[PDB]
RNA sequence: CUCUAACUAUAAAAAUCUCUCUUCUC
RNA sequence: GAAUCUGGUCAAACUUGGUCAUUUAGAGGAACUAAAAGUCGUAACAAGGUUUCCGUAGGUGAACCUGCGGAAGGAUCAUUA
RNA sequence: AGGGGAUCGAAGAUGAUCAGAUACCGUCGUAGUCUUAACCAUAAACUAUGCCGACUAGGGAUCGGGUGGUGUUUUUCUUAUGACCCACUCGGCACCUUACGAGAAAUCAAAGUCUUUGGGUUCUGGGGGGAGUAUGGUCGCAAGGCUGAAACUUAAAGGAAUUG
RNA sequence: CGGUAAUUCCAGCUCCAGUAGCGUAUAUUAAAGUUGUUGCAGUUAAAAAGCUCGUAGUUGAACUUUGGGUCUGGUUGUCCGGUCCGACUUUAUGUCGCGCACUGGUUUUCAACCGGAUCUUUCCUUCUGGCUAACCUGUACUCCUUGUGGGUGCAGGCGAACCAGGACUUUUACUUUGAAAAAAUUAGAGUGUUCAAAGCAGGCGAAAGCUCGAAUAUAUUAGCAUGGAAUAAUGGAAUAGGACG
RNA sequence: GGAUAGUGGCCUACCAUGGUUUCAACGGGUAACGGGGAAUAAGGGUUCGAUUCCGGAGAGGGAGCCUGAGAAACGGCUACCA
């Protein structure tokens, strides 16, 4: 039994197994293709400035239904376009269209989250401010 | 193609024992197997045995007296280090108090407290508790 | 019960007995039965059918346990052993009529698989007979040193 | 080897600054400075009373043997007056607790003073830089037939 | 501790559905 | 003994076209996801109302059907009645 | 490509049934069905159980073979056969009980001797889709095979098994 | 969760965990026996190339000196001799006790377990020379109680106690030990940095100079010497082209 | 033979046909300077090591250089491309 070589040399076989066969692991395969860094505009990195450039507002999923606040952002380091929701009760006003925001991922590791479509990413920061304090009112934005 | 002889005959053994046999025949009957045999009794899991002549290899009838819970090969003679011996110990042997992970030296096959108070170590060859 | 050319798990063999001395009851020497079995080479015939006479028409048990000696090896010892081993020469026989089979009539694939097969067979011994210093590592075979050795 | 008359090629060979004398009554065809390299290596017969030159023969020669000692395979003797050994080893990757018949071939340096067949087990000894691939140089063959040196049955 | 026998033959069409999904402790 | 300068010499570099990698627009072309009160039928899960499913080949608004070979994942483990 | 050309029968021509039936029902009827040379390389090419090994549990029966019967009918007054019954076995397809184990169970005498983890062994798969897809090869006359992703997207898909 | 009673929304109040730190995101490890060498699953869930031959790789049958007899160095625990310790309190012993708290003979039978010498038909390579270590030596035989209690001595002659000119040479892998692995980190010696992170300092005087240090292992892969000969691989002597005299 | 502090197809000249490979060559990729180490932790192990220590490498991209023991140096030069 056990149909893996064991004799006290042959694991050439088995270390070529064990080396063709990390790709069945995605994790793996993310790791060693760089797929963080051609693909996925986000650049594998935590965070990204980025401009708006339109408001939108999308359904829930099924259990659900409420329509979130989501903004079109355009990455300053590639230039790529994607979606970003805004999580707050009083934050679509605070986009101010044409602005400079800061971005990170929305905590499921390059998937979407819960009740919301097409989407991966949070809104943490909103003119070098960060709108978590504008929303509890620690700071305010100088509206430069 | 029997390929590990002592393999086969402590897996005979083992399946005998779980039956209860009180007895077992093994086909090879290797000096390896004759060795591990006196270990076996040495250590007192293990009743009178007898080997058969043929004029080719033999053949061995080892008697059980109950003894026994299991033999055990490690098929890859895995070449250990003096000091890695007892690590094979708290991964074969039921625990430190007893248990004798057996493996050939130079000085020939023994029990691993033979081996450590030579202060020699061998190739490995498998386990008895 | 290995069997390589099919699946048979059979093991119907001969078992030798316990005596490696000649039986009490035989009245020949060895050197008659050596003389005999000379005489009988020969004549042209196998190590193996002058092994079944000896056994059928004498109580010529074994060739070694009488003559202390097997009958390869006596016969390489009076210069007189042939030049192929008589299995290597029996298998080359029947791929010989295999392939004159094939050449008389196509459609027989399957009488192609057995030809692959014998082939195999013969490519195993041959190895064999190469690394034990029996022939010269110069000897090959494809068809027609077959055609001309056996024939 | 250099092959029936060493005295072939566009240029004469002669072992550099010893002087055959043509002053000599004696009509000695030539000196032929020889020495052992050591290490219980035995000079061959066939050196000391050959013809050839060798410049980089071990005895006859000008190079000088020191530091490693190998053994190992002859696998290539095509190449002129030079050879090619394998070298056929057990590496232990430690991820597995195993050993591995891995290959390393290198080429040294063979004196005509040797008869070298393929698969041949020599002894190679280090020596100063030959060429880009031969930096070692043969010594002695021991296993000159392996198993050959019976091949006829005429009892 | 003595038994081996009987037996039958329809087929006509039927297509579909947007709901709420709710909780278990001496 | 400088200038100039015979030769070669390493050769950066420039033109010229070939050749390749990567980005890169792109008329137009062909798909997939999520969106589940769009439309047509109802293919399937029971014998899904023609057993399913598979390979093959033609056709067929769509499903799919069809012919030939298969398998039980079938609805038969079963006729010395 | 060539020989055949009955029957059957994908295309198709057709008459039913139904709101729709160029579906199933029934007629005819090409390709194809037989095949000679040459391709084709897949099939639910499944026992959905790779091979070679040894050991473990009871029971019949069954095929090929051989062993021993004062075995029985055969009859060739007679043996010899054969053919049968008995007893044993070798090998083969399988089968019945059981759990002694082992499994997610359904079950399996191997799917066991596997955490008490190790007889030797080649090849496979790492959630579902996207997809056996794209792409580049490669084989091909072609139909097509072998090879073979990623982006993207989702929290289930699914296996056995429960009672309704 | 929320669709008019929200244990989740959002505030207020009660609180719970965290604490000068804590929460987010992106990568990573363990959990992960979800990469399975240790240690995966493959009748149905993911998956055994249709089957077969077959190069390379991998795996490989069993078989060739094992037992005693003796002697010893030991390292352990076995009686204890002495040294002496707790019951007895300011001080001490006979006595009871842990039946030696610190040290030996080990024939106390005991058991070992490591070698070492050895008799095995038992090689542990042996010569060519030192050097002779040494005493079968053997020369004066004697310092001496007949008595081997004890030795200078000088040609044969023990070499194995160590040296040295070769000649021999089956080799492996393995394994033990030692040599190398700078440092730094790791491990951990000691050391009141006010503790500790640390750091490699400090402690004692009487302050009159007198001292402690800066401990120790690890690293396995390549390489070198090394004790071992079980495991597994390899060579023989087949045309004797063989071994010795 | 030249050349080099000195070997060597280092370069030349005359020849010879060779060398490496499924035990992974060569090519491609490396958001790779290699290591000492770091993180992680039953054991086996996985990932990171631009970065205090070691080496090696560069001074915009290539080249060429005198001086000097030691330089192909760049807070030294000669030139082109930017
Ligand atoms: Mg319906
Ligand atoms: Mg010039
Ligand atoms: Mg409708
Ligand atoms: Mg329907
Ligand atoms: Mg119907
Ligand atoms: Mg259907
Ligand atoms: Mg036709
Ligand atoms: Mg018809
Ligand atoms: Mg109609
Ligand atoms: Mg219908
Ligand atoms: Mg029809
Ligand atoms: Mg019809
Ligand atoms: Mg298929
Ligand atoms: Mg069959
Ligand atoms: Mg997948
Ligand atoms: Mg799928
Ligand atoms: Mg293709
Ligand atoms: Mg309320
Ligand atoms: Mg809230
Ligand atoms: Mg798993
Ligand atoms: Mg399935
Ligand atoms: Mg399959
Ligand atoms: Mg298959
Ligand atoms: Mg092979
Ligand atoms: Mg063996
Ligand atoms: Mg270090
Ligand atoms: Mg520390
Ligand atoms: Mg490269
Ligand atoms: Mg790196
Ligand atoms: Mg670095
Ligand atoms: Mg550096
Ligand atoms: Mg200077
Ligand atoms: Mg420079
Ligand atoms: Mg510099
Ligand atoms: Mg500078
Ligand atoms: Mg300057």
């Amino acid at each position: 039994g056990k149909g893996k070589p064991r004799g006290l040399n042959s694991a050439r076989k088995l270390r070529v197994h064990r080396r063709n066969n990390r790709w069945a692991e995605t994790t793996y395969k993310k790791r060693l293709l760089g797929t963080a860094f051609k693909s996925s505009p986000f650049g594998g990195s935590s965070h990204a400035k980025g401009i708006v450039l339109e408001k939108i507002g999308i359904e829930s999923k099924q259990p659900n239904s409420a329509i979130r606040k989501c903004v079109r952002v355009q990455l300053i380091k590639n230039g790529k376009k994607v979606t970003a929701f805004v999580p707050n009760d009083g934050c679509l006003n605070f986009v101010d269209e044409n602005d400079e925001v800061l971005l990170a991922g929305f905590g499921r590791k390059g998937k979407a989250k819960g009740d919301i479509p097409g989407v991966r990413f949070k809104v943490v920061k909103v003119s070098g401010v960060s709108l978590l304090a504008l929303w509890k009112e620690k700071k305010e934005k100088p509206r430069s | 193609t029997r390929t590990s002889v002592l393999a086969d005959a402590l897996n005979a053994i083992n399946n005998a024992e779980k039956t209860g046999k009180r007895q077992v025949l093994i086909r090879p009957s290797s000096k390896v197997i004759i060795k591990f045999l006196q270990v076996m009794q040495k250590h007192g899991y293990i009743g009178e045995f007898e080997y058969i002549d043929d004029h080719r290899s033999g053949k061995i009838v080892v008697q059980l007296n109950g003894r026994l819970n299991k033999c055990g090969v490690i098929s890859p003679r895995f070449n250990v280090k003096i000091a890695d011996v007892e690590k094979w110990t708290a991964n074969l042997l039921p625990a430190r108090q007893f248990g004798y992970v057996i493996l050939t030296t130079s000085a020939g096959i023994m029990d691993h407290e033979e081996a450590h108070r030579k202060h020699v170590s061998g190739k490995i060859l498998g386990f008895v508790y | 019960m290995g069997r390589m050319h099919s699946k048979g798990k059979g093991m119907s063999s001969s078992a030798i007995p316990y005596s490696r001395n000649a039986p009490a009851w035989f009245k020949g020497s060895s050197d008659g039965v050596v003389e005999q079995i000379i005489k009988y080479a020969r004549k042209g015939l196998t190590p193996s059918q002058i092994g079944v006479l000896l056994r059928d028409a004498h109580g010529v048990t074994q060739a070694k346990v009488i003559t202390g000696n097997k009958i390869l090896r006596i016969l390489k010892s009076n210069g007189l052993a042939p030049e192929i081993p008589e299995d290597l020469y029996f298998l080359i026989k029947k791929a010989v009529s295999v392939r004159k089979h094939l050449e008389r009539n196509r459609k027989d694939k399957d009488a192609k698989f057995r030809l692959i097969l014998i082939e195999s067979r013969i490519h195993r011994l041959a190895r064999y007979y190469r690394t034990v210093s029996v022939l010269p590592p110069n000897w090959k075979y494809e068809s027609a040193t077959a055609s001309a050795l056996v024939n | 080897s250099t092959e029936l008359t060493v005295q072939s090629e566009r240029a004469f060979q002669k072992q550099p600054h010893i002087f055959t004398n043509p002053k000599a009554k004696a009509n000695r065809k030539t000196k032929r400075w020889y020495k052992n390299v050591g290490l219980g290596f035995k000079t061959p017969k066939t050196a000391i009373e050959g013809s050839y030159i060798d410049k980089k023969c071990p005895f006859t020669g000008l190079v000088s043997i020191r530091g490693k000692i190998l053994t190992g395979t002859v696998v290539s003797t095509r190449m002129h007056r030079t050879i090619v050994i394998r070298r056929d080893y057990l590496h232990y990757v430690p991820k597995y607790n195993r050993y591995e018949k891995r290959h390393k071939n290198v080429p040294a340096h063979v004196s005509p003073a040797f008869r070298v067949q393929v698969g041949d087990i020599v002894t190679v000894g280090q020596c100063r830089p030959i060429s880009k691939t031969v930096r070692f140089n043969v010594l002695k063959v021991a296993s000159a037939t392996g198993k050959a040196n019976k091949q006829f049955a005429k009892f």
